[PDB]
């Protein structure tokens, strides 16, 4: 029954996680009444 | 007639000491459990 | 006779289908708990493990020991342990059983109540006696074992009841029920549109008038009749463990009288 | 891991009925339910006993010493 | 007839096909 | 642990009787009676039965918490009439209705087919 | 699945059939037609996110697919099928959940975060974690004595591998008001069932230790020490110890007792023994003396215990109902019904009205009915199921369609005014129990550098 | 066990959040309370 996918190390049962790396992109957005920017461009960048 | 160690898979009373390594007659399967106490163990029948 | 009659139903050797009449409720129900955790019975309760290779732990299989019903119809003339005055058991408060199972068959042995063992002196009574209903004869199924498999036990049976222990109540279950249909308004049927069709009607309906609408609510109706059922185990033949009943419960409601007495001299 | 001794619940006897009822499903080739009347059970709590208990042991027996 | 609609009860049929040859743990694995 | 053992359900321990009888001074001629090791089985019972007896003007009983077998009993009666001495008869009353029902059992069971 | 309306006979459809199902169901019984097959035969796709983008999906192959030309009072209210363009289609909905929610009956039925909590709770439970653990020396660890597989259930589970091993157990459920115990989000459970070993866990936990090697020829050593020199020993009982220095399997070990001989030789005595952590206590299980890399003596000791539930002990269904016991009791005080059956559980009315987890209401309705059947009732995520649609099997068995059911108050045996929603549900076992946790102190192990008393129950702290 | 193999992680723009996108590729329910919740996904 067992499905393994994991390592074994020095004993132990070692699992590696999925590192998630939406970015890169373009949005406007519109800003309170009180203050003196009227809108914005945002973009997350990060390298793949 | 008395024992102390065993074989983790051809369970065969083995038995030893100091510096005597720690393996097993031909399969070498260094693991070796230790079998029971002569002593009987009570329990509670709940 | 002179007062509470009955006019058992069906009847078997498990069941005592029956009907309680004329009596308190009180009465009907002190009676029904008695029968579930009062009656002095036999069971194993120290289990001396020898030898075990099994894929139960040792614990395991002891409690299961416990479980498994034994004969005790002479329980009545059995000191429970702590009044014998041996130090702790003697063939005049306890019964000695044994096992022991070897992994010959190249093919899972099991191990069976049956394959207990008496080994204490029975005095000649029926007691400690694996109790068994199984077609074949090996009931209840203690635990399997492989290859060179072992199991060497030793246990001790003693009186004890449902109260220091499920393990020794003789009950099981017991049907219980009255005025199946509801005239002394012992309750207020949950509906969405009639009571009478959505809340299914009971077996134990004919044996009692329907109502008759009109009529006004009787309020002076206590509660005469019952339509109870001891079922049972085995320990005990399903009469007993409603007599027995009826008498556990009687001694007790005496050494109240008995005390009430070694209190009067001071 | 072997059959329960016993009803939880209700407290009935039902270690004996595992090979019985175990038998009314390859042998006599028939459907749980009934399989169970049949055996006696006719309660749900002593039922649901049977119904659902997963015999690992088997398994365990398996393995070697 | 070898080429008919597909009811709902179908569906699952292919879905245990898929974890006869994936596996739950197909990701860390592949 | 903390967990008691199972048999102090029914065991009396060092020092102490099944009763113990306290006078109730709320009002005038009433008693209460503490029973040991004991519970609803016994104590509900001797409780309805006792409610009959014409001459009982009160009666009531109560487990004070779960966790111990006992419960306290109180009953009140007609000037001149010792309660203590109800209590007895109403067990006896008890006993006797029992008397009949283990006889007329046992009638209908010999007279009985499997 | 991909829908290409490339059908000369009608609309848009699906380009899998009937027949390649057959072929296939035809492969399971044979224990040639995989899943690459659907794959390499241009009929399923892999689409990630972004694709996805680009193209139309249907929910189920049938209802959104065929002609308009009456609907159950009682289903859902599924929306309509207002589109010819569906390029692909969902092999099933319930394939959006991830392993933890495949577990959750009905979850269609959940205050949306209800099924969040119960979706870590599965992840403290108890059952069987592998079969191989009666070989298996891993530090702490949980079996339940009695697994049983759920009687409500999830199509989802036959891949999880669930009623293969399962994680706690279908109890006799009650649903009321009684001595109030079950109060305020805790449960009484009886204790006759938890004497027929309702809910006894296993727990096994195993302690290590080697013989640390110096290049200039000094070794640690198993042995049976007293006194001689150093003192530095332990205060347990080390009577115990053979002269490898390991207890043997059927030992009873409990306190403070050492478990484990070992010297070490400094310039002779100096202690480094293994005692069994302060609070616990138990049996031996299994010891095992084996070598590492280096040549040295490497050994791994396992005590095995068996806990009962108890009254601080925690529990819960699969609804995130997360409640603790309060008191047991006996079938003598239990609320039995007529039947004769009587709970294992009781739960307080109260702990649905906000939580408003119906789910957990349907399964014991669902488990009811396929307790009685025994046809593995189908709890499984949207489907075409209803609550009408059981009472239905539930009245055809002769019991309250809604569940419910008389109930007789167990101290005295007179009716219950009002009735209980009586039935299965199942219930996991969480670990964290309470003899885990009760701890007390007064004075007793001070930190060195402040002086203050020490951190943890682990340590004797405050 | 299993979900723990499943498991997604994602360091330090709203993205605890549940997604569109996050449809049939990501559960929907599972994930843990407080802390770091939403930056860790079972799929």
């Amino acid at each position: 029954f067992d499905m393994g996918g994991y390592f074994i190390i020095n004993g132990s049962e070692k699992v590696l996680i999925a590192q998630e790396r939406a970015g890169n992109i373009v949005q406007v957005f519109k800003k309170a009444a009180p203050s003196p920017i009227s809108h914005v461009a945002e973009i997350r960048s990060a390298l793949e | 007639a008395t024992l102390k160690y065993i074989c983790a898979e051809c369970s065969s009373k083995l038995s030893l000491s100091r510096t005597d390594a720690v393996r097993c007659k031909d399969c070498g399967h260094r693991i070796l459990l230790k079998a029971r106490t002569k002593r009987l163990v009570q329990f509670e029948a709940r | 006779e002179e007062g509470p009659q009955v006019k058992i139903r069906e009847a078997s050797k498990d069941n005592v289908d029956f009907i309680l009449s004329n009596v308190d409720l009180a009465m009907a129900n002190s009676l029904r708990r008695v029968m579930i955790a009062e009656i002095p019975t036999l069971a194993i309760d120290s289990v001396e493990v020898e030898t075990n290779t099994t894929v139960l732990a040792d614990e395991f299989i002891a409690h299961r020991l416990g479980l498994i019903p034994l004969q005790s119809m002479d329980i009545e003339q059995l000191e429970y342990s702590r009044d014998c005055f041996c130090e702790d058991h003697c063939d005049k408060c306890s019964v000695v059983l044994t096992l022991q199972a070897f992994g010959e068959s190249e093919s899972t042995t099991n191990v069976y109540s049956k394959d207990l063992v008496i080994v204490s002196n029975l005095m000649g009574r029926n007691i400690g006696h694996p109790i068994i209903q199984d077609k074949e004869g090996n009931g209840v199924l203690i635990c399997k074992l492989r290859k060179g498999q072992e199991l060497k036990l030793t246990c001790v049976a003693k009186k004890g009841i449902a109260k220091e222990h499920a393990k020794w109540g003789p009950a099981a279950a017991i049907e219980f029920e009255y005025d199946p249909w509801n005239k002394l308004k012992h309750t207020d049927y949950w509906y969405e549109q009639d009571s009478a069709k959505e809340w299914p009607q009971s077996k134990n309906c004919e044996y009692e008038d329907p109502p008759n609408e009109g009529d006004p609510f009787d309020y002076k109706a206590q509660a005469d009749t019952f339509y109870m059922n001891v079922e049972s185990v085995g320990s005990i033949p399903v009469d007993q463990v409603v007599v027995r009943g009826i008498d556990t419960l009687q001694k007790k409601v005496a050494s109240i009288l008995l005390a009430l007495t070694q209190m009067d001299q001071d | 891991m072997i059959v329960p001794v016993r009803c939880f619940s209700c407290g009935k006897v039902v270690g004996d009925k595992w090979e019985s009822y175990l038998n009314l499903l390859q042998e006599d080739e028939l459907d749980e339910g009934t399989a169970l009347s049949r055996l006696g059970l006719k309660r749900y709590c002593c039922r649901r006993m049977i119904l659902t208990h997963v015999d690992l042991i088997e398994k365990f027996l398996r393995y070697n010493p | 007839d070898e080429s008919a609609p597909i009811t709902a009860e179908d569906s699952w049929a292919v879905i245990s096909a898929f974890f006869r040859e994936k596996g739950l743990v197909s990701q860390q694995l592949d | 642990m903390n967990a008691p053992d199972r048999f102090e359900l029914f065991l009396l321990g060092e020092g102490e009787s099944k009763l113990k009888i306290d006078p109730d001074t709320k009002a005038p001629n009433a008693v209460v009676i503490t029973f040991e090791k004991e519970d609803h089985t016994l104590g509900n019972l001797i409780r309805a039965e006792l409610l009959n007896d014409r001459k009982v003007l009160f009666a009531a009983y109560k487990v004070e918490h779960p966790f111990f077998a006992r419960f306290k009993l109180r009953i009140q009666t007609t000037e001149g009439y010792d309660p203590k001495d109800a209590l007895k008869n109403a067990c006896n009353s008890i006993i006797n209705k029992l008397g009949a029902l283990k006889t007329n059992f046992e009638t209908e069971w010999n007279l009985q087919t499997l | 699945f991909i829908v290409e309306d490339d059908e000369s006979l009608g609309h848009k459809e699906l380009k899998v059939r009937k027949g390649h199902i057959a072929k296939l169901m035809a492969t399971e019984y044979q224990d040639e037609y995989t899943w690459s097959s659907l794959l390499n035969e241009g009929l399923v796709e892999y689409i990630d996110a972004e694709e996805e983008e680009s193209i139309l999906i249907a929910m189920q192959p049938e209802d959104l697919e065929p002609a308009e030309a009456d609907v159950d009072p009682a289903k859902r209210i599924r929306v309509s099928h207002h589109a010819t363009t569906f390029t692909h289609c969902e092999i099933h909905p319930s394939m959006i959940l991830g392993v933890a929610a495949s577990i959750i009956p009905f979850p269609d039925h959940n205050q949306s975060p209800r099924n969040t909590y119960q979706s870590a709770m599965g992840k403290q439970a108890m059952g069987v974690f592998l079969t191989n653990y009666n070989v298996r020396m891993d530090t702490m660890a949980n079996i339940l004595y009695y697994p049983q597989k759920p009687l409500g259930t999830t199509r989802a589970m036959e891949y999880l591998k669930f009623r293969e091993l399962p994680a706690g157990q279908n109890a006799i459920v009650a649903i009321a008001c009684y001595s109030g115990y079950n109060q305020e989000d805790s449960m009484i459970m009886n204790q006759s069932s938890i004497d027929r070993g309702l809910f006894r866990s296993l727990f096994f936990r195993s302690y290590m230790d080697q013989e640390k090697k110096y290049g200039m020829s000094i070794t640690e050593t198993f042995e049976k020490p007293q006194r001689t020199n150093t003192l530095r020993m332990k205060h347990g009982t080390y009577d115990k110890l053979d002269d490898d220095g390991l207890i043997a399997p059927g030992v009873r070990v409990s306190g403070e007792d050492v478990i484990i001989g070992k010297t070490t030789p400094i310039s002779s005595k100096r202690d480094a023994s293994t005692p069994l952590r302060s609070t616990e206590n138990g049996i031996v299980d299994q010891v095992l003396v084996t070598t590492n890399q280096d040549g040295l003596k490497f050994v791994k000791v396992r005590v095995r215990t068996t806990k009962i539930p108890q009254i601080g002990d925690k529990f819960a269904s699969r609804h995130g109902q997360k409640g603790t016991i309060g008191i047991t009791y006996r079938r003598e005080d239990m609320p039995f019904t007529a039947e004769g059956i009587v709970p294992d559980l009781i739960i307080n009315p109260h702990a649905i009205p906000s939580r408003m987890t119906v789910a957990h209401l349907i399964e014991c309705l669902l488990s009811k009915v396929a307790a009685l059947s025994g046809n593995e009732g189908d709890a499984s995520p949207f489907t075409d199921i209803t609550v009408e649609g059981i009472s239905k099997l539930l009245r055809e068995h002769g019991y309250q369609s809604r569940g419910f059911e008389v109930m007789y108050n167990g101290h005295t045996g007179k009716k219950l005014m009002a009735q209980i929603f009586f039935g299965p549900t199942y219930y996991q076992r969480l670990r964290h129990m309470v003899d885990d946790k009760i701890h007390a102190r007064a004075r007793g192990p001070m930190q060195v550098l402040t002086r203050q008393p020490v951190e943890g129950r682990s340590r004797d702290g405050g | 066990t299993l979900s723990h193999l499943r498991r997604t992680n994602t360091p330090i723009a709203k993205p605890r959040q549940l997604h569109n996108t996050h449809w049939g590729l990501v559960c929907p329910a599972e994930t843990p309370e407080g802390q770091a919740c939403g930056l860790v996904k079972n799929l």
